[PDB]
């Protein structure tokens, strides 16, 4: 509860790489909650197409997954890691996907603490 | 005589899920194309129907 919600977001996405968790992609993010197994997923606000958020929503509502609202397309693909870093740490060309969901949380207490605690009150 | 070099380079539609799932306004999604019947690419992965058959991704099963 110290740190900012949508700065919350970071290491359950961080932890979504340890198990290689971060079903990275929009077809596989697709086919990430059609074996219904995918505890939490996020989703951009910059996309060119208005009909796929109607699309993943629509899946996102009947098999009862609590959303976040990330404004930026290419702000969100950093967080899979996809962003080519330099070795000095500039991400000189940064791969941005829309659907990014998760199966498997961190091993802490400090991330769902804010986290879930934020998709209570929506409740 | 002539070197005939040509591989089948492949073209992806603008994240071609859209070309399968279509929700309506009510939210129920309908999928046209076909569902395999194969464990392997079970309830997620779906077939292509073509103009005389479908095509599967995984295990390339065809019908009529
Ligand atoms: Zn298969």
């Amino acid at each position: 509860g110290v740190m900012d919600v949508n700065t919350a977001l970071q290491e359950v996405l961080k932890t979504a790489l340890i198990h290689d968790g971060l079903a990275r992609g929009i077809r596989e993010a697709a086919k990430a909650l059609d074996k219904r197994q995918a505890h939490l997923c996020v989703l951009a606000s910059n996309c060119d197409e208005p009909m796929y958020v109607k699309l993943v929503e629509a899946l996102c509502a009947e098999h009862q997954i609590n959303l976040i609202k990330v404004d930026d397309n290419k702000k969100l693909g950093e967080w899979v890691g996809l962003c080519k870093i330099d070795r000095e740490g500039k991400p000189r060309k940064v791969v941005g996907c829309s659907c990014v969901v998760v199966k498997d949380y961190g091993k802490e207490s400090q991330a769902k603490d804010v986290i879930e605690e934020y998709f209570k009150c929506k409740k | 005589t002539t070197p005939k070099k040509n591989k089948h380079k492949r073209k992806k539609v603008k994240l071609a899920v859209l070309k399968y799932y279509k929700v309506d306004e009510n939210g129920k999604i309908s999928r046209l194309r076909r569902e395999c019947p194969s464990d392997e690419c079970g309830a997620g992965v779906f077939m292509a129907s073509h103009f005389d058959r479908h095509y599967c991704g995984k295990c390339c099963l065809t019908y009529c």
